């Protein structure tokens, strides 16, 4: 029940460039149910590598 | 004089540090829209018949 809100508040450290979050980390967060869906966990990548993309923030605006 | 193991704790306390949700604005695009492509005005013909 924390997961979300961590997410969440990652994500906004990210877009605003507080803490020392990079620009580009990716906070996953797969969710778990019942269902065989992907196995769950919040990952959180910033390795040199990966392919990223911009995309206007709603609900802040800041790309 | 040594170290005894005490009574076992009743509760535990985990702290974290969180901030809070502001309103839900949604300000989608500086110029929003893909806005459409349109006539200039009067243009008038730029070519004529002959005779």
């Amino acid at each position: 029940d924390l997961a979300p809100g961590i997410a969440d508040s990652l994500r906004h450290f990210k877009v605003l460039r507080e803490k020392r979050i990079p620009p580009w980390m990716e906070v996953v967060l797969i969710p778990m149910t019942g269902k065989p869906s992907l196995y769950p966990g919040l990952f959180l990548f910033t390795t040199p590598c990966r392919l990223v993309r911009p995309v206007q923030n709603l609900a802040l605006g800041k790309e | 004089g040594g170290l005894t193991c005490a009574s076992a704790p009743q509760g535990t306390l985990r702290i974290l540090e969180g901030p809070q949700q502001s309103l839900s604005g949604s300000p989608l695009q500086p110029i929003p829209a893909s806005p459409p492509p349109q006539i200039p005005p009067g243009l008038r013909p730029r070519f004529c018949a002959f005779g």
